[PDB]
């Protein structure tokens, strides 16, 4: 499958965006975490890459159709760059329905 | 080509 094929990035100290890895995108309830969370798992050895709970307020930013940005802590920025705008569009559109934002917004909380 | 790296992080 390639539609939800992405790459992790993250954000070092050194302000580069360093590539954790190309793996394939998913969300599901995730009961240690109490909510819908992206997951990647792994291209090289099908570990999870990331595992990420939608909090209800984070700022999501859809990038150049298929980057979707945010942080997840602080000192700690994640992206998730798309293989193609139709896996973006698909996990953005669960991101928004998790939120309760119109996916038509490129970014899930004003300011 | 493949993969496009973001520009700024999210604010």
């Amino acid at each position: 499958d390639t539609r939800r094929r992405v790459k992790l990035y993250a954000l070092n100290a050194e302000r580069q965006w360093d590539d954790r890895g190309t793996g394939h995108v998913s969300s599901t309830y995730v009961e240690r975490l109490k909510g819908i969370s992206l997951l990647v798992r792994a291209e090289s050895d099908g570990s999870l890459l990331l595992e990420s709970k939608i909090q209800p307020d984070t700022a999501y930013q859809k990038q150049q159709d298929t980057l979707i940005v945010w942080s997840e802590g602080d000192n700690f920025d994640l992206a998730l760059s798309f293989q193609e705008k139709a896996g973006c569009d698909e996990i953005w559109e669960k991101i928004c329905q998790v939120q309760g934002k119109d996916p038509s917004v490129e970014i899930t909380q004003d300011i | 080509v493949v993969f496009k790296k973001p520009l700024a992080p999210a604010p």
